[PDB]
């Protein structure tokens, strides 16, 4: 209990909190948005942002279910799991006004550099990560933001905005924060590659896709590239969140059907951008950048 | 009347100003007005300017306030305050006025138990027993008249706020705060390349390789709120009328022979329809012989809810918008209507750029030629 | 020594009016057969081109009439033919890169240039400063 009392001591500020509920940071801005941070592990338990104009507004996003499954988990392994056992030790905290707080988490793997980002604004949540290598060998990574949304049925829950972009069948990448198991959804048809043709992608199915641009399409100098927003909409609450992706190159995107009876009531699917068909490279003294934005309008 | 009732429907389905569509649909219930007097229905008119003289001022002045609210965050400009395109999800916003406009919308609608429901379907029976034709045009008015009238509450109280939606407005973004999403290691005013965004920051995309020949603004959260009570205080009262204003032309609290208001007020009346049935009408039977126009106007509410209301309310299934994926922007439907139906719209039924092509500079013309020979 | 080296193309670069989060301009590609028109082409490969024009009966859909063609041309102007009379009507006190992007034909088929537009020039937080030609930066 000692390392909270020296982080609210050290770190602690307008919006910037540090509880033991295994240390967590809460993150709170002016209107009232809420962001609970795992410290052991770079996992968001908890995104409550003020979504309503009443005195209690504030709207859970994020499906979490104990012994730490679900909601957003950072995900790195490499291929040419280094996140898995890691130290992950706050590095410092900013904040503007108390209207936005960030907070930055540091980690080492082998000759690796892994920087968690944190940040809450007053309509949005942004999660990023930054590797550096610091080896004499280039590497070759894998990595994803995977969020778990919450919906409050499974029928009206949908996803707008990745009309016209190919997708491919393809198992999500393995995660200690799963819901459901990669074997369970079905992994992936293996390949087919189709092209989305309506609006609305309806997650009611057991589904579990890549959106991007093909592999052998990005050699060339002009291809439809990857969607870079995309929103889920929830007909159950009227809900409708955006997803901004940078640096990643890939939205995964898995719902469960049926599955969703087991762990409870309300519906969820798992979204997020990743990098998973293309391995990519860093070279020695190189950086490599990714990052998950979760906004909503549903204030204005 | 009828002419008029047909050009002003057709004349508010594709209008972007709300004053502009409230203008011609009140030429339109005027035309109403004169088509029922011009069967001779002295009362049925009266009882149809009364009450839609009531929800008129009472839609008029919801709309104003509300281009009062929005003043505040697109500016004092009519063609920025007054645009519906920019006017979405204002429900959370504008509560008061958000009720005041939909009992406005719900009285001219035709929906019961509101102020001109009971008048205009007066006056659909009328028209039927006066002509098929009329009725038949007076019935497709009624429709297109509650299309349009949802189309635009529809545009202006629900969704998101089209001039602050992050989608579109890249002023009220993320980055203009002092919090980077990266961390603690970004700053200063940002020029970049054209050959960098190529590049997509994957340097082996270099294939162009040569030529073919801003923060400190600070922003705020600023949303629009409710008018003054000054405002507000006559919606409530044209709220009261617009509920409780039907009831004078129908018998309230009929119980056996009962006359109404309006037609004890206006016992000697022309009225060359019915001049042989001395018939009391009654409060619960009404709206059984009323089913027709309510059903089409309905169905023109069905219609306005699938063109324009949010993706995120439950009443629009995403099987039936995947059925109207209309993928191609298939031409068979692009120049069906809606380059006729805002060619229309935008061009005010071309009547009155005609008035300027002929009359006009015509009779400027004839000035200048007036002129010329008292000069030469 | 070429097979046409693909099967003739023109490409297109699009940016979004709204920045991404971290300050960068966002940026889309796609390819397109030149002959087509721009509002032909950006609604076939669901690039945002009325903004919130795009529902139904808040655009004019080709006629011309409507505002809402309107895109900033920043690179490619010479595949693109010049201001029409409805362009010229539209675009009185507009900058001249600003063009109605449905009154716009791409080329030929046989064209091969890069196209680089701007779409909702009216939202944008930034701006376009061109320096002796070939550098064109953003700020
Ligand atoms: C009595 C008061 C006057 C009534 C209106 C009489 C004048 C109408 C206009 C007219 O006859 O001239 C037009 C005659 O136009 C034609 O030559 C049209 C030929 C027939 C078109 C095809 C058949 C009719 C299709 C109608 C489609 C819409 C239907 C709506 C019905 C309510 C051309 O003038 P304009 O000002 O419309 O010119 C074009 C304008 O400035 C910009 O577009």
């Amino acid at each position: 209990a000692a390392l909270v009392e020296s982080l609210n001591d050290q770190f602690a500020r307008k919006g910037i909190n540090f509880l033991e509920s295994s240390p967590i940071v809460e993150l709170s801005v002016r209107n009232g948005s809420s962001l609970k941070l795992q410290l052991s592990n770079a996992h968001v338990t908890s995104y409550k942002p003020k979504v309503y104009w009443k005195d209690d507004g504030f709207e859970e996003v994020l499906y979490t279910l104990p012994l730490s499954k679900g909601g957003i988990g950072l995900v790195l392994n490499d291929v040419t799991s280094l996140l898995a056992g890691a130290e992950w030790s706050v590095r410092d905290v900013d904040s503007d006004s108390f209207d936005a707080v960030q907070v930055e988490l540091s980690c080492t793997s082998g000759s690796l550099e892994i920087t968690y980002v944190v940040s809450l604004y007053p309509e949005s949540m942004a999660s990023a990560v930054l590797v550096k290598n610091n080896g004499n060998k280039a590497i070759g990574l894998t990595s994803a933001i995977l969020s778990h949304i919450q919906f409050k049925k499974r029928s009206g829950s949908g996803i707008q905005g990745l009309q016209g972009c190919s997708y491919c069948s393809h198992p999500p990448l393995s995660s200690p924060f799963e819901i459901v198991s990669p074997a369970e959804a079905m992994k992936a048809k293996l390949g087919e590659w189709t092209t989305q043709e309506v609006p609305i992608t309806i997650l009611k199915n057991k589904l579990s896709r890549v959106y991007t641009a093909p592999p052998s399409e990005r050699s060339k100098k002009f291809y439809r590239t990857t969607p870079s927003k995309y929103e889920t909409v929830d007909q159950g609450r009227e809900l409708v969140f955006r997803v901004i992706r940078m640096g990643y190159d890939d939205i995964l995107v898995s719902s469960p059907g049926s599955l969703s009876e087991k762990y409870g009531r309300d519906y969820f699917i798992c979204t997020g951008p990743a990098s998973i068909l293309v391995p990519v490279t860093v070279n020695p003294g190189e950086e490599w950048r990714g990052a998950q934005v979760i906004e909503h309008d549903n204030l204005t | 009347g009828i002419i008029t009732v047909l050009l002003g429907a057709t004349l508010a389905l594709a209008q972007k100003d709300i004053k502009r569509s409230l203008a011609y649909y009140t030429m339109s219930q005027l035309g109403y007005m004169m088509l029922a007097l011009g069967m001779g229905s002295y009362r049925t008119a009266l009882f149809h300017l009364i009450t839609h003289a009531y929800s008129k001022a009472l839609l008029f002045l919801a709309s104003g306030s509300l281009i009062h609210s929005m003043g505040t965050i697109v500016g004092y400009s009519p063609d920025k305050s007054q645009n519906m395109v920019l006017m979405g999800g204002l429900t959370k916003h504008v509560p008061i006025t958000k009720t005041s406009f939909l009992i406005g919308t719900l009285s001219l609608c035709g929906i019961p138990p509101l102020a001109c429901f009971w008048s205009k379907d007066e006056i659909l029976n009328d028209s039927w027993v006066y002509s098929p034709i009329f009725a038949i045009i007076a019935y497709f008015t009624a429709g297109l008249t509650a299309f349009y009238m949802f189309r635009i509450y529809l545009l202006t109280f629900e969704g998101h706020l089209n001039f602050f939606c992050k989608n579109y407005s890249g002023k009220k973004s993320s980055s203009f705060y002092s919090i980077s999403l990266w961390g603690k290691k970004e700053l200063k005013t940002i020029n970049q390349k054209i050959s960098l965004l190529n590049l997509l920051t994957m340097n082996n995309k270099e294939r162009a390789s040569f030529f073919s020949k801003y923060f400190e603004n600070k922003n705020i959260s600023l949303y629009p709120y409710e008018s003054d009570n000054t405002m507000l205080f006559p919606l409530i009262i044209l709220i009261m009328f617009t509920l409780f204003v039907g009831f004078i032309g129908i018998p309230f609290n009929q119980e056996g022979m009962d006359l109404d208001i309006l037609t004890k007020w206006l016992t000697p009346s022309i009225n060359l329809l019915h001049s042989n049935s001395e018939n009391f009408v009654d409060w619960y039977e009404f709206v059984i012989n009323a089913i027709f126009s309510i059903s089409i106007a309905f169905f023109g509410i069905f219609i306005a809810f699938f063109f324009y209301k949010p993706i995120y309310s439950s009443l629009k299934n995403f099987d039936l918008i995947n059925s109207f994926d209309k993928r191609g922007q298939k031409r068979i439907l692009g120049d069906n209507i809606i380059t006729i139906i805002y060619n229309w719209s935008a061009n005010r039924g071309y009547i009155d750029a005609f008035y300027s092509t002929f009359l006009i500079k015509g009779i400027r013309s004839l000035s200048e030629l007036v002129s010329f020979f008292d000069r030469r | 020594e070429e097979e046409e080296l693909e099967p003739p193309y023109v490409g297109f670069a699009f940016v979004s009016s709204v920045l991404l989060p971290d300050g960068t301009p966002d940026m889309h590609l796609r390819s397109a057969t030149g002959g087509q028109k721009l509002r032909d082409i950006m609604l076939d490969n669901d690039i945002d081109l009325y903004g919130p024009y795009a529902r139904p009966l808040l655009n004019c859909a080709g006629g011309g009439t409507c505002a809402s063609c309107m895109v900033e041309v920043i690179e490619g102007k010479e595949l693109l033919n010049p201001r029409t009379e409805k362009e010229k009507e539209h675009l009185k006190k507009k900058p001249k890169n600003w063009r109605l992007a449905c009154q716009i034909t791409v080329g030929t088929p046989e064209s091969r240039g890069m196209v680089v537009i701007q779409q909702l020039p009216e939202w944008k937080a930034h701006e376009w400063k061109y320096e002796k030609d070939g550098p064109i930066v953003s700020e």
